[PDB]
RNA sequence: AAUCCGGUUAAUAUUCCGGAACCAGAAGGUGGAAUACGGCAACGUAAAUGAAGUUGGAGACGUCGGCGGGAGCCCUGGGAAGAGUUCUCUUUUCUUUUUAACAAACCAUUACCCUGACUAGGGUAUGGUGUUUGGAAGAGUUCAGCGCCUCAUGCUGAAUCCGGUGCGCUCUCGACGGCCAAAAUCCAACGGAAGUUUUCACAUCUGGUCGUACUCUCCAAGGUGAACAGCCUCUAGUUGAUAGAACAAUGUAGAUAAGGGAAGAAUGGGCCCACUGUCCCUAUCUACUAUCUA
């Protein structure tokens, strides 16, 4: 569990094959937590801006497994 | 007849003692066939069997 | 400040307790600082319509105390079996039947 | 050397499940630097050659007492929920109210260095002890509601909060005062033989054998009582050891008994005084045994 605050790094992390799946959890505070599980660490990025979260979801790599809120 | 293995099981899912259970005296038929933990979990949600709250300190 | 709402629509419909009876019981049993009717300006009890009672208090007003006060009337009316006080929402208390 | 959580059985969990990490070892690959650094200083960084030979630290250390730091239990206030009490009084009474492993930044009771000739001014390290976040609410717990011939056992809402206290109890760490193991294993230094660098980061893999069920020195609530004496309750666990039935003598045992008070309980006290069924003189009661029935 290593939270990441760099959007570009998260996109680069998704670009590399180290990422396995990405889960976007909708919290009560209306902040989208983009949690991506890698081989050695869990990458979680919390974005309060819905448009930024929507842009991040749209820009996510096609190979990544996008998951809704569990 | 012998409810021993069924009440003792119920207390285990009841997380309290074996004497901390209670049922009415006229439903012995439908409890006797409940053998697994899933059967008991169905029964506790029904409320036919139930604990009792603690009485004072 | 804080607003406490007690729903009496079910009681009015079932005629278990009237709105005036609830208001009279509330007025006669409002032990503000241990004194009945001592609500003053800090706490104002204004039941809007004959279906609910609203209390606006500038100080702390315990919902349990209101529920405890409401339980006395139900015990006096012997309607506890057929009517129970429930917490519909934070600061909202309602009466539920069996 | 290195793992925790939640859930799961008729009987299993740090092993199983779901989720999340850590360790060791292994190669090559990528990128980064490489052809080490600044400060008078303690010391610090992403890396930053080291043969033979030499040295050290840890492992690896006696006992007791007090103090500080923290945690938990217990105690207690407020909020929420539920239940109980009530014409009367009681915002009452009782129950519950969670955040691991590890991963990111924050912070000394102590010692060292600089100025100073102890006091005093600037840094230095351990940060067990916390200042948020991920994990992590999606989990769990408690209420309210619904789904329905049905193994439908799900579904919907919420809350799961703000605190405080310690001659308490337990443990832990730390600054003092005294009273007086070894081996396994790991790290570093000196050293200067040799003429791309790995102790930087990221990606990759795998991790054998055996015990593991079950029955019995450790775990140990509160109150009342001065007290670990004694009781009570809570937690939890039993109602099991052949019974029934009646109550004479006998025997055990516990008591009470007029008047006298060693003629055979008193509080015990200072031969004396007091005391008493030891005795005169035994009487009565209760319980058990005895007795019957199976």
């Amino acid at each position: 569990p290593r939270q990441i605050s760099d959007i570009k790094q998260f996109l680069e992390i998704a670009r590399r094959k180290d990422a396995t799946s990405a889960r976007i959890k909708k919290n009560t505070n209306k902040d989208v937590k983009f949690k991506l599980r890698c081989s050695k660490y869990l990458y979680t990025l919390v974005v309060a801006d819905a448009k930024k979260a929507e842009k991040l979801r749209q820009s996510l790599p096609p190979d990544l497994t996008v998951t809704e809120v569990g | 007849a012998n409810l021993r293995t069924q009440k003792r099981l119920a207390a285990s899912v009841l997380k309290c003692g074996k004497r901390k259970v209670w049922m009415d005296p006229n439903e012995i038929s439908e409890i006797s066939n409940a053998n697994s933990r899933q059967n008991v979990r169905k029964l506790i949600k029904d409320g036919l069997v139930i604990r009792k709250p603690n009485l004072m300190h | 400040s804080n607003k406490y709402i007690i729903d009496a629509t079910a009681a009015v419909n079932d005629k278990i307790f009237d709105v005036a009876a609830f208001e009279k019981y509330l007025i006669d049993r409002i032990k503000v600082d241990g004194k009945t009717g001592n609500l003053g300006s800090s706490v104002v009890v204004s039941r809007e319509g004959s279906s609910k009672i609203a209390v606006i208090a500038h100080i702390d007003f315990s919902g349990r105390y209101l529920k405890y006060l409401t339980k006395k009337f139900l015990k006096k009316h012997s309607l506890r079996d057929w009517l129970r006080v429930v917490s519909t929402k934070k600061g909202v208390y309602e009466l539920r039947y069996y």
